[PDB]
């Protein structure tokens, strides 16, 4: 739907790691680099921008 | 008199539920065994 | 001319082009349509 | 018959991460500090939520959680508050509770991202966190399209994290003892293909110590990340003292029941 | 039956037709009746004119 | 009796396993016969190490009698030396309520005749044996937070000096089936009396193709290492059907349908890429390859056939045996 | 007792100014109050 | 239905915090029961009543994990009580968490 | 091919009286029954 | 109604549940857990 | 010849006496298929592709791959006339999202292309207008991980199903026995398959001649009701959203007018939810509708049943902690643990390798391959990719206790997994 | 009527019922 706060494994904010994310593929970075800059070292967090599907894009068309 | 189960109602739970929802055969009753005759049309 | 082994990537670009244009439900598109044609 | 006496020895002090040394204790000692961070210290977390007003694509239950796990920032107003059940109002007095407030509504044409800095406090020392003045973007919440609204109030109790674990105060407390592996603590079928850790003393061509026959461990290798609620270094003062508080509630408690039975 | 040619969504883009509260990735194949969704499966039988 | 406690037994109960002194008075703790007093270690230069197989002689309870064989005892063992020591330590000896030796498994702890849980409902009732079932279903089941019991892909790997032998067996199995062909496609067979010659080929072929079904079956249990995770839920007895690690490893085997190895559907053609005339050994369903290496797209589908025959007959035999039961009642 | 349109937005007691049939709630006044559990 | 978060470290209006008996079985011996702990507090427990000397059988349980109540039991030796060792085992880990908080504090003052 | 397991199980409940696979396994008596020549 | 709260002995009270009563699949005995299962 | 309506026929490349009649010159223009609407269409009718159906390939010739089945090696035929697209193209939809489908023992993809209909997931992308009956939606749906190369093509990145766990294979405190799997409570607690469970409401007002429209009754007005208050209810009879019901009150006031006889419609299986929509609209004949959408959170208690994508169903056994779940060396404590003896005789060696491939792909930091026949990923480079990065490159990691902190004698095998929450609850039945 | 779930700290012939249905 969108991206959660705090991945649920280890209890990091990694909530905020997604405007800064979709804005940090436009230039030539790869996704392995993508991350390390942002300053995520565990698998647990890693999983939770790599694999994620944000859904809110396609939901902010529709009349209200 | 007449051949029943043609009109199902359809899925929603998936969406690749919905999907293979609408891609169905029905056999009309060995219609069981796995036949040679379906590689590349049917999944087995 | 021909692709030795570059044909991994070559044969999901056939692919791309065939559920682009068929995709997964015409066939109900084609039937139901030339009922009513 | 008597305790033990540690020592602690730091290697970095950064601010978010503290990572130590503590020697000279049992390991049943040294479970219950990293169980305590991640368990036992208490904090600031949204508890109380009331919507008067929404109309995004999410549903009502679903800001009211992320509201929730939003992390603020608890490092004064801890010990000068007290625990809801602990009051003495009705329901919420200053003294127990912080609330918030959101009106953002998005009659602009352009997406509006209702974030972070858009909890207005009303006490100027708990903030959310990423408001503390790295750049540290802002927290998300709800994105919004032009003709929506949201507006809700909030308080925010004090808690611990055997209640819910918004209240965690950290991230992955990294224990690990004995790298080398001299007690045979775990027994490695092919010893060969192991990652020689962060911590071990060894050259490239062994890679097990052999065995203590007479060992037990000490150096425990904390390495506690904190998620930015708390400094990275109260949590671990404020575990000790949420410990030793603990086990001053059982002689206490132990004396009244067995002096009372005279 | 839902999107093939007769219908009204037959004609519209993608962002056309979401002004309608519709689904662009909606696959269509089934005609409403009476309200409910109804898929007509495809009921095998045997080949004619053969020997 | 769950698998988790009943793998579990064997590694509680080897040689191997020592409690050191805290772990003791947590596995009598967990019990609930227990009449409060510690049991005297065996071993005493260092701290006064407990064997596994003490403790698990006070859980049996009180005086029983029993002597049964794990199963890895050979038959050979019970020769003039070693007899009553048994240099494995298999051949459970209960004797006097009280472990000597002897690893256990499922063979001694399930139902079966001359069972230990069968001799305690002859002796001691029914309530003395359930709490020998909630016993072992604790003290076992929480020492295992000690041992842990994972299973890594490490567990179902072929070192290579058998698996590239194992491919020499299926090397030469389709070598001599090309044997059988030309030898029948040459008048060159005599057919065996009581079939003609097209049974009596297929008697002749399914002959060596479970043989090297069984020359990959026998020398890939046997190549496992004894650290080897398979071989704890084998060994143990608790998990049956040791042929069905033997397909992860080393070859899946022939497919059938209605018994037979597959039939030509389309005409004299098994499928579309085939030639005619294809009675080898992989255009009718055998497959060389294991779970671990992956299928090959044609055998995919051949064991989507043979898992689809085995599938309806569950289907049947519900209509089967849910039916003789409720009318021979 | 006043409905918001599906199609015009417009609210009314009883559509007016959209000729259109289909109406929704408008939700309620009153307090609700969850948890951020 | 689930029981809420909250009684998984609560006493309410009627409960005690430790319930002591004997062991009936062997003697001078003895058994407790902590109200509403968990491992926490029962493994230091019971890792400081296996320095004792006197004292022959330090062990706790959980008997369920689902609620949270602590059985402790405690064989000491002659010559001592056993309610005297599960007195002392406390007061020297409160010794100790003083002695790390006046160890640890001085360890951050020196960055 | 003698037909085992449930379809024979089957077929003693109700002692079917046209069996599908019926036999009749034969001994021998004298010192015919030593050589296949004599049997 | 707490004038029909009496009770004397032969009454007929049908109380909830408790622990240690027997219960039919065999005969199990209840002990109390607190979830849905 | 068949000029004849309803058969089936598949698509297959075209050999000319030795090799192919695709060539590069094709596939450059179809690569840049914008601004050149080369599409398929265009390939067709060049003569490179050819429809054939299931009974001229009694008459054909069809190799599996254009690599090895056109090398001379030692002549086993040489009279190729057609050659397939991929050879995975065989499975149908709910069968190719499963990865590594030629590893799985084929009870097993039998079994999961049966419930993959079951998780759900976000299943259309209106679901804010809709008024269905039993409409489930995930929070947090993410991408697999561990894909394939026709998930694409099955739109299953736009719409996801499940969200990914970090998995451990280990026996533990023992309430996973062999169907069953012990979650992370302090993880549940962040939002972890925590889902919606809409519902809907028909409500057909019908004049005939006893006749009946929607009202609020009074109590003393109107004949037989329950204790049901009718504070929820509004001027009309219709509860407006936003209000919450709880279990069996009156949702919708219809009365058959006789004094006057009572037709409540109770919120069955007291859920306690909120409604959130309600609907005025007409029938077909001109009389007033209404439809009514009360949803409800459903948190995962114990009970609710998860499946990966890789057979074998399980429960919810018990819900541990942060605390408590075993940590590694670097504090992950993993979601869910399933059972070893879950392994060897379901016998998924699928789940084993996916397992793997989602511990490379999250520090590789690229979203894996797991097509069927890929012929390029087996678990020997899988390893020797995992072992650039300081891990075991059998995917094993010493875990610690629980509750001591001692360090387990054996290693666990870690690694992120797909797993679905299907629909199989505890609270449809409760 | 609900689901039996596994749970290993229950002597034998006991069953765990929770307080919504007794
Ligand atoms: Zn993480
Ligand atoms: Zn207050
Ligand atoms: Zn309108």
């Amino acid at each position: 739907m969108i991206i959660p706060v705090r991945c649920f494994t280890c209890g990091k904010i990694v909530g905020n790691k997604w405007e800064a994310y979709l804005g940090l593929l436009q230039a030539e970075y790869t996704e392995g680099d993508a991350l390390d800059a942002l300053g995520l070292k565990r698998y647990c967090c890693r999983r939770m921008l790599l694999a994620h599907v944000d859904l809110i894009e396609k939901l902010l068309n529709y009349a209200p | 008199q007449a051949r029943a189960g043609v009109s199902q109602v359809l899925n929603r739970l998936t969406f690749a539920s919905t999907l293979s929802h609408l891609r169905r055969l029905n056999s009309p009753i060995k219609p069981r065994q796995l036949h040679n005759t379906l590689w590349g049309m049917v999944c087995p | 001319e021909i692709t030795p082994d570059l044909w991994q990537e070559a044969c999901w670009i056939v692919i791309s082009s065939y559920f682009d244009e068929k995709g997964l439900v015409r066939q109900q598109l084609d039937s139901f349509d030339e009922f009513i044609q | 018959p008597y305790a033990n006496q540690p020592t602690v020895r730091i290697t970095e002090l950064t601010d978010e991460n503290v990572k130590f040394i503590i020697e000279n204790t049992d390991l049943a000692v040294a479970n219950s500090i990293r169980r305590v961070f991640i368990a036992e210290v208490p904090i600031i977390a949204i508890d109380w939520v009331q919507i008067d007003a929404n109309s995004s694509v999410l549903h009502d239950e679903f800001i009211a959680h992320r509201l929730g796990l939003i992390p603020l920032i608890s490092d004064d107003i801890v010990d000068k508050l007290q625990y809801s059940r602990d009051c003495t109002c009705e329901e919420f007095c200053p003294e127990c509770s912080v609330e918030f407030t959101l009106d953002v509504r998005c009659n602009e044409d352009q997406t509006r991202h209702v974030t972070s800095r858009d909890l207005i406090s009303n006490s100027p020392r708990v903030i959310p966190v990423t408001s503390r003045n790295v750049e540290q973007d802002d927290i998300l919440i709800v994105k919004l399209r032009k003709g929506q609204e949201l507006r809700l109030r909030a308080y925010a109790k004090k808690g611990f994290g055997k209640e819910h674990a918004k209240w965690n105060p950290t991230a992955g407390v990294a224990f690990e003892y004995d790298p080398d592996n001299a007690l045979r603590h775990t027994v490695y079928p092919k010893p060969e293909e192991w990652p020689k850790s962060e911590y071990s003393e060894l050259d490239e061509d062994e890679s097990q110590a052999p065995y203590d026959p007479n060992g037990k461990p000490e150096r425990f290798y904390y390495n506690v990340e904190s998620c930015g609620s708390l400094r990275p270094e109260t949590i671990v003062l404020s575990a000790l003292s949420g410990l030793k508080k603990k086990l001053s509630d059982l002689q206490t408690q132990l004396s009244h029941e067995i002096q009372s039975d005279v | 039956m839902l999107r093939s040619t007769y219908c009204l969504l037959n004609g519209l883009t993608d962002r056309d037709l979401c002004e309608l509260n519709e689904c662009p990735l909606d696959p269509g194949g089934y005609f409403i009746i009476n309200g409910s969704e109804k898929v007509l499966i495809a009921q095998e039988k045997m080949a004619t004119n053969t020997v | 009796i769950v698998q988790d406690t009943l793998t579990a037994v064997r590694k509680f109960t080897k040689r191997d396993v020592f409690l050191e002194r805290g772990e003791v008075m947590n596995l009598l703790m967990f019990l609930s016969t227990w009449d409060g007093k510690v049991p005297q270690p065996a071993i005493l230069k260092p701290r006064p190490l407990w064997t596994g197989k003490q403790i698990f002689s006070l859980i049996i309870p009180g005086h029983i009698n029993c002597i049964r064989t794990h199963s890895t005892h050979p038959d050979d063992e019970d020769s003039g030396p070693y007899k009553h020591i048994s240099p494995g330590d298999t051949k459970v000896v209960v004797e006097n309520g009280e472990l000597i030796m002897g690893i256990l498994c499922k063979k001694s702890l399930g139902t079966s005749a001359g069972s230990l849980v069968h001799i305690s409902y002859l002796e001691m009732g029914h309530d003395i044996t359930r709490l020998f079932y909630s016993n072992i279903q604790t003290v076992i089941n929480n020492w295992l937070l000690i041992e842990g019991h994972t299973i890594g892909i490490g567990d179902s790997i072929a070192d290579s000096k058998t698996y590239q032998d194992i491919q020499n067996t299926i090397k030469k199995a389709k070598q001599d089936v090309i044997e059988v062909i030309e030898k029948a496609h040459n008048n060159e067979l005599e057919p065996t009396p009581g079939n003609t010659l097209r049974q009596t080929f297929e008697n002749q072929v399914n002959r060596i193709l479970n043989d090297a079904r069984d020359k990959t079956g026998s020398s890939a249990q046997k190549s496992l290492s004894e650290y080897n995770n398979f071989k704890s839920m084998v060994v143990s007895g608790a998990k049956g059907s040791k042929i069905n690690i033997s397909q992860v490893i080393a070859v899946v085997g022939q497919q059938n349908v209605e018994g037979k190895r597959i039939p030509f559907g389309f005409k004299h053609r098994t499928l579309p890429h085939f030639i005619k005339d294809d009675y080898g050994p992989e255009s009718r369903g055998f497959v060389e390859n294991s779970y671990l290496a992956g299928l090959t797209p044609t055998e995919f589908f051949f064991h989507a056939m043979g898992g689809r025959e085995g599938l309806i007959d569950t289907a049947v035999k519900t209509a089967e045996t849910g039916y003789i039961q409720r009318r021979l009642i | 007792m006043i409905y918001i349109c599906g199609e015009c937005h417009t609210e009314n007691e009883i559509c007016r100014e959209c000729g259109y049939r289909i109406m929704y709630k408008k939700r309620t006044k009153r307090l609700v109050v969850f948890d951020a559990r | 239905n689930a029981p809420p978060a909250f009684e998984s470290f609560l006493l309410f209006e009627g409960e005690k915090k430790i319930t002591i008996n004997k062991d009936t079985k062997v003697p001078n011996a003895c058994l407790f029961t902590i109200n509403k702990e968990d491992h926490t507090l029962g493994n230091i427990i019971k890792s400081q009543l296996l320095k004792d000397p006197q004292v022959l059988f330090a062990g706790y349980k959980v008997p369920h994990p689902l609620e949270h109540k602590i059985i402790i039991r405690v064989q000491t030796t002659p010559d001592y009580s056993p309610q005297e060792a599960f007195t002392n085992a406390i007061t020297d880990l409160i010794s100790e968490l003083s002695l790390l908080e006046e160890r640890f504090r001085v360890a951050i003052k020196d960055k | 091919n003698v037909t085992l397991g449930v379809p024979r199980l089957k077929e003693l409940i109700n002692i079917s009286k046209k069996p599908k696979t019926p036999s009749l396994t034969v001994f021998l008596l004298g010192q015919s029954a030593r050589d296949a020549e004599r049997a | 109604k707490p004038s029909d709260l009496h009770l004397q002995t032969g009454y007929k009270v049908e109380r909830h549940m408790c622990d240690g009563d027997i219960v039919i699949f065999m005969g199990h005995r209840v002990r109390i857990l607190p979830w849905s299962t | 010849i068949y000029t004849d309506a309803g058969r089936i026929c598949r698509p297959l490349l075209i050999v000319e006496k030795q090799k192919l009649l695709l060539k590069k010159r094709h596939i450059d223009q179809l690569k840049e298929r914008e601004y050149n609407n080369y599409s398929w269409q265009d390939l067709v009718a060049s003569g490179v592709v050819e429809y054939i159906d299931t009974l001229e390939e009694e008459t054909v010739m069809l190799a599996m791959t254009p690599d090895d089945l056109q090398e001379k090696e030692v002549a086993y035929c040489s009279t190729y006339t057609h050659c397939e697209i991929h050879p995975s193209m065989i499975l149908g939809v709910c069968a190719s999202i499963i990865p590594f489908p030629d590893h799985n023992q084929s009870p097993r993809n039998t079994y999961q292309s049966a419930m993959g209909k079951q998780a759900m997931g976000v299943y259309i992308t209106n679901f804010h207008v809709r008024m269905d009956t039993l409409a489930h939606v995930l929070y947090y749906p993410q991408k697999p991980l561990v894909t394939t190369r026709s998930m694409e093509y099955l739109r299953f990145r736009e719409l996801p199903a499940g969200i990914n766990s970090i998995v451990a294979i280990a026996s533990y405190t023992g309430y996973n026995q062999e169907d069953s799997v012990i979650m992370n409570r302090s993880a549940v607690d962040r939002g972890f398959f925590r889902s919606v469970f809409y519902r809907s409401y028909k409500e057909q007002e019908s004049k005939k001649d006893q006749e009946e429209v929607f009202e609020k009754p009074t109590r003393e007005t109107c004949q037989g009701m329950r204790h049901a208050i009718y504070d929820k209810l509004d001027d009309d009879g219709l509860i407006a959203p936003g209000v919450r019901v709880s279990g069996d009150d009156v949702i919708i006031g219809k009365t058959v007018t006789l004094t006057k006889r009572d037709c409540s419609t109770f919120l069955r299986t007291s859920e306690t939810g909120i409604v959130d929509q309600v609907m005025v609209t007409l029938n077909q004949e001109g009389y007033k509708f209404c439809k009514i959408r009360v949803r409800s959170v459903r948190i995962p208690q114990i009970g609710d049943k998860f499946a990966s994508r890789h057979g074998q169903k399980g429960t919810c056994g018990i819900q541990y902690r942060q605390e408590d779940m075993p940590f590694t060396c670097e504090g992950i404590t993993p979601d869910i643990i399933i059972n070893p003896h879950a392994i060897p005789s379901r016998m998924t060696i699928g789940h084993l390798i996916e397992c793997l491939q989602g511990k490379v792909s999250a520090n590789k930091g690229e979203i894996g391959d797991a097509t069927p026949f890929n012929d390029a990923v087996n678990v020997q480079k899988i390893s020797n990719l995992l072992s650039d990065y300081g891990y075991h490159l059998r995917g094993n990691e010493v875990l610690y206790n629980g509750f001591t902190g001692r360090k387990i004698t054996s290693q666990i095998f870690i690694g992120p997994t797909y797993y679905q929450r299907l629909k199989h609850m505890v609270d449809d039945k409760i | 009527r609900t689901v039996i779930t596994p749970d290993p700290n229950l002597s034998i012939d006991q069953v765990g019922v929770p307080r919504s249905i007794a």
